[PDB]
RNA sequence: GCUAAACCUAGCCCCAAACCCCACCUUACUACCAGACAACCUUAGCCAAACCAUUUACCCAAAUAAAGUAUAGGCGAUAGAAAUUGAAAUGGCGCAAUAGAUAUAGUACCGCAAGGGAAAGACAAGCAUAAUAUAGCAAGGACUA
RNA sequence: GCUACCUAAGAACAGCUAAAAGAGCACACCCGUCUAUGUAGCAAAAUAGUGGGAAGAUUUAUAGGUAGAGGCGACAAACCUA
RNA sequence: CCUCCGCAUAAGCCUGCGUCAGAUACUGACAAUUAACAGCCCAAUAUCUACAAUCAACCAACAAGUCAUUA
């Protein structure tokens, strides 16, 4: 019954975790800054 | 869920796949009814010369002498292109020698560059 | 409820030249002054009347080295074209080769010629052989009784620091058959597939 | 690798003793 | 014609094709603009033929005959491009004083980093461009801590590298 | 098996290299040089513990006091946390009162 | 060395046809090939 | 790992030698050997 | 041209001209049967079919009747020893139909050691009657 | 005799000194139309006070000393000055692949996400050779055994 | 991206009976009454049969919204990525 | 002998049983999905638009149902 909580959709993915949404708020900008500081290959989703 | 693979136009839903391109430069615009109007002037016209009788070839004979690389500079170009006329007219308004005050009005403006390659 | 813990996937995805090609001109046993000069002009010091003594010494010393598997010396004693023949089949078995007084004096036969020397020397000596196994049991030749050996040994030399090394031994078709071997041998016939019949 | 020499030398001595026991010289 | 995409039929199957030398920058600097224009397409046709050969060799699982021809042609075209670029750069410096063909500016992005923002071409002015004004060319004060942290990460990497170099040098001196 | 099977490469020590040979020189700079310099001024090391000694808490306090402004951000955060932890441990833990 | 069919002769490779001028390759080639362009490049904004 | 023990082999062998004539893993495994050697002594 | 900024065109402006084309194409053998008038090319991704038509008609004087293009995805499935995906590049494929009934077929391109060979000739394989005894010795 | 076992530098730690082409904010990495929203605002709490409720040290801009002094404080846990005084200037009794950085890498992998985050490179145990013999913490005293 | 509720704009609902129905029987579809199996399973809630609803207060795809002392809740302290 | 199965679209995934060569639907190389289907639109300013749908004709209503064009 459970386990399939991920029902993928690229529209939702980009609108929820994308670069534009991350930059849309100061908190998300700090998210990107933390990922850059850590050296993440993928900064946003 | 694939964060590492490059985002291309093959990935999203129909709207995403239609909207994203592959880097090809635009050729025209879209009107009502999604009819594409192609602008002729937007299409890169290849200026291909006539190669009949041309003597140069893709390769150079190894018998050619070696030389020292001397990258062209603004000073060298000025000396070899403007200095002779300047001297000949000084011994005897810089537009006469080639200088143009502004690039505006030219087809091939040097800055901001407005021509391909 | 406690959710299950998954171990990392990586633990379970792991997965595991100074030689020549034989003989330039093969001597056929039952006018080489040009090649004599062609070797003299490059070596500047050579004696045909004294070469057979050196050739015999080199031959005998290499055959003695084969007794103790002195491969370091054998490399310098024989050519690389000959070394696999010298030391391959003799591996993992003791050979008791020994030398006894020769029967007739050694003499040169013929010489020919980036540039590689070549000297064919005829010897008719007397030798002893005893080839054993890994386990030390005789399999070829009595160790005590000597045998008479007729050999046509061809030396090769590098033409700047190389010397005259055993290159190839010419065995004439008329040479007598070699010593018989102690153990018997089976030689299978042509193997037959299921659809094939013996004829 | 652990720094030090004494343990390694002790092990070499014990190996030599065991070798002498297994294949004593004539 | 399409035959220009392939070598001379006599060369098909030859294990090696004899080729001259790549054009050098100095050799090209003596040629006219028209001569460079024509040589560009000569080299382009040769490059297309060589790329066709390379792809067909891969398809047939065979080595490409004289693969260094492609390297020579690429070097020649790079030299020609560099020569033309040198001439254009000199002309631009003479007539405008600009060392760069494309306009740009040093700007601080939303992440506090200094970047060379290369200008783009627009039909409307920037104060009217809606998409442009969404882009932020300033860093708010919450970026300062991350700027310091990035600087210190760079400093740590540099210090590690320099210490390692000195230690390697000492090891070499002790060895010899 | 927690033992190496080979002898480690021999360690050669030059007891008479310049450092060892001149070790100790000028340790009496004060009593033999009219006390112009104190021997502790011969010590080379961290600026916050040249001619000074203390336990870990005192060392950390001194480091923060003397070079805290020059410390990297996360190093200084670690030092602050360490001072807090050491304060708690030294003033609230232990067998003795 | 023997020149192949796609190798320039040394004299051709060394011919100094370059006349130092104040013209870009583009405009020089336009003049040489006789291409005529009367339309004026409209100004654009850079930013 | 400033100071590491390098003698643990010999420390283990001192007990295992007394344990060598035991039955089962008591003659091999130090955890089991040491308990039975103490009982033996 | 590719990797260059195109000058922005406005109505009534000059024709866009490229003098030193940056596009290099490859004529490739089709992997499937194609009509005799169809030629297959591998193309830079930034090249449109109009660009290809002009390119072939100007640099090669090939009368082009039709051009179709498709972006072939390159496999991202292969992984190196570090388990990192290796991306085979995507590439554009053009199908060019020649004009005036002209026909094209991909041409049939591709239509010490001496000492080793002579030693292999002179191997002198051991005879079965020799029973592993080295035959080099003359005794 | 298998499995194994071992190795030494890949690097790292602490100091010192020194101040360190093109694309991409739209669905980022997307050549090319009407902007205008544009930022600022006491940390709290864990914890100590053996509960807890006031209270309970925290980059300071010269170390030392004054001094844990004056002071503060459910005057209790604890907190705590200043006046004044005036320090000079490329190395390791660090680690050596479970250590030293998490690091071969912020990769693989895990998570929707924020995040989390590895491993590794150069005769131990387990078995086999060789299953087992009444009775028992498996040993000890022994015994020719 | 589950789930709860909501917003925008969609879609599905055989056949018979009945006649404009929160109607009847019963497919698709939704659910989960009872039994059995399964219980490291096919499954971190499944299977088989049985059963309830099945033109509605229905089911459902897409996009959006409400965020932690908060949300949402036909209140089970239910649900808000096992 | 068996199946509310199958084929397509959507969504998702991203080359994941095509060929060849080495291994025991794995590895490597080579190839491939071609626009008419679908997506990617609209030059604006104003001003316009009460009259459901349910075979839309009768009958049947209430829960009152985007249809946006023209100068
Ligand atoms: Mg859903
Ligand atoms: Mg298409
Ligand atoms: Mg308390
Ligand atoms: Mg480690
Ligand atoms: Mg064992
Ligand atoms: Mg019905
Ligand atoms: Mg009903
Ligand atoms: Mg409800
Ligand atoms: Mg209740």
């Amino acid at each position: 019954a459970r386990g399939n909580e991920y029902q993928p959709s690229n529209i939702k993915r980009k609108n929820k975790h994308g670069w534009v949404r991350r930059l849309s708020t100061p908190a998300g900008v700090q998210v990107i800054l933390r990922r850059m500081l850590k050296g993440r290959k993928s900064l946003s989703h | 869920a694939d964060r590492m693979s490059k985002w291309t136009s093959k990935r999203g839903p129909r709207s995403f796949r239609g909207r994203k391109g592959r880097g090809a430069k635009g050729i025209g615009f879209l009107t009502s009814g999604w009819r594409f109007v192609q602008i002729k002037e937007m299409v890169p016209e290849f200026v291909v010369p006539d190669l009949t009788g041309f003597k140069l070839k893709p390769y150079v004979s190894y018998l050619a002498p070696e030389s020292e690389e001397t990258p062209l500079t603004a000073a060298q170009l000025f000396s070899e292109a403007v200095a002779p006329a300047i001297e000949k007219d000084f011994k005897d308004n810089l537009e006469k020698y080639g200088f143009e005050p502004t690039q505006e009005g030219k087809l091939f403006q040097l800055y901001p560059r407005n021509f391909l390659r | 409820f406690t959710p299950p813990i998954y171990q990392p996937k990586f633990k379970t995805e792991k997965e595991f030249l100074a030689c020549t090609a034989g003989i330039f001109d093969a001597y056929v046993p039952p006018a080489s002054q040009v090649s004599i000069r062609r070797i003299k002009d490059y070596d500047a010091n050579f004696k045909i009347k004294d070469f057979p003594e050196k050739a015999k010494d080199i031959f005998i010393e290499a055959h003695l080295c084969l007794n103790n598997s002195d491969h370091d010396r054998l490399h310098t004693l024989v050519t690389e074209h000959c070394f696999p023949d010298m030391t391959w089949d003799i591996k993992y078995k003791t050979v008791r080769w020994s030398f006894v007084e020769s029967l007739e004096p050694s003499h040169v036969v013929q010489v020919r010629c980036n540039v590689y020397g070549q000297i064919t020397v005829r010897m008719h000596t007397r030798q002893t052989l005893a080839i054993y196994d890994r386990f030390g049991r005789l399999m070829y030749g009595q160790e005590d009784v000597p045998k008479d050996v007729l050999e046509y040994v061809v030396f090769e030399k590098q033409l700047p620091y190389g010397s005259w090394r055993m290159h190839t031994k010419i065995v004439p078709p008329w040479a007598p058959p070699k010593q018989p071997i102690l153990k018997t041998v089976m030689i299978p016939g042509p193997q037959l597939k299921p659809e094939e019949e013996y004829e | 690798v652990k720094k030090g020499f004494r343990a390694a030398f002790r092990f070499q001595k014990e190996l030599e003793r065991q070798r002498l026991l297994r294949c004593p010289p004539p | 014609g399409l035959e220009e995409f392939f070598d001379d039929p006599k060369n098909w199957g030859q294990e090696k094709v004899k080729s001259g030398a790549a054009w050098t920058c100095q050799q090209l600097r003596n040629k006219s603009n028209e001569d460079l224009h024509k040589l560009w397409y000569v080299l382009l046709k040769e490059r297309n033929m060589l790329l066709t050969l390379e792809q067909e060799a891969k398809r047939q699982r065979l080595p490409m005959p004289s693969p260094e021809r492609l390297d020579k042609v690429v070097d020649s075209m790079d030299a020609l491009d560099k020569v033309v670029q040198e001439r254009e750069d000199a002309l631009r410096l003479l007539q405008t004083g600009q060392e760069r063909a494309r306009p740009g500016a040093w700007r601080r992005d939303i992440f506090g980093r200094i970047i060379w923002h290369k200008f783009k071409q627009w039909v409307i002015p920037w104060h009217l461009n809606k998409r442009y004004n969404r882009k932020r060319f300033f860093a708010l004060p919450y970026v300062d801590h991350f700027l310091r942290l990035e600087r210190e990460k760079r400093a740590r990497i540099k210090a590690r590298k320099e210490n390692l170099e000195r230690k390697k040098a000492k090891i070499l001196l002790k060895k010899f | 098996i927690g033992i190496r099977l080979t002898l480690p490469p021999p360690k050669v020590v030059d007891r008479w290299n310049e450092k060892r040979a001149m070790f100790g020189v000028y340790d009496n700079i004060g009593i033999l040089g009219n006390f112009e310099k104190h021997p502790k001024e011969l010590i080379r090391g961290p600026i916050w513990l040249r001619g000074w000694k203390g336990n870990e808490l005192q060392r950390c306090i001194r480091k923060r006091k003397m070079v805290g402004s020059r410390m990297f951000a996360d190093d200084l955060h670690n030092l602050n946390k360490r001072i807090r932890y050491l304060y708690k441990h030294f003033n609230r833990h232990g067998k003795f009162r | 060395w023997i020149d192949g069919p796609k190798d320039t002769s040394v004299e051709d490779a060394l011919e100094r046809t370059y006349v130092p001028c104040l013209k870009t390759l583009q405009e020089e080639v336009m003049e040489a090939m006789g291409i005529k362009e009367t339309r004026k490049y409209k100004k654009v904004y850079w930013y | 790992l400033r100071n590491r023990v390098t003698d643990r082999y010999f420390r283990i062998q001192e007990v295992l030698k007394h344990a060598r004539h035991f039955r089962g893993r008591k003659n091999r495994c130090y955890r089991l050997a040491v308990r039975t050697v103490i009982r033996a002594f | 041209a590719r990797n260059v900024v195109y000058p922005l065109y406005r109505l009534g402006g000059p024709q866009l001209r490229v003098f030193r084309t940056n596009f290099f194409i490859q004529l490739v053998r089709p992997g499937v049967a194609q009509p005799e008038d169809t030629v297959q090319f591998r193309i830079p991704m930034e090249m449109t079919r109009v660009d290809l038509r002009n390119y072939l008609e100007g640099i090669y004087n090939v009368p082009v009747a039709a051009v179709r293009t498709r972006v072939q995805h390159g496999s991202n499935k292969r992984r190196d020893h570090r388990n990192v995906r290796i991306k085979k590049p995507d590439y554009k494929v053009a199908y060019v139909q020649l004009a005036h009934g002209q026909t094209f077929t991909f041409p049939d391109l591709f239509p010490l050691y001496s000492m080793l060979e002579e030693e292999r000739q002179q191997r002198q394989s051991s005879d079965p009657r020799r029973g592993g005894v080295p035959s080099w010795f003359g005794l």
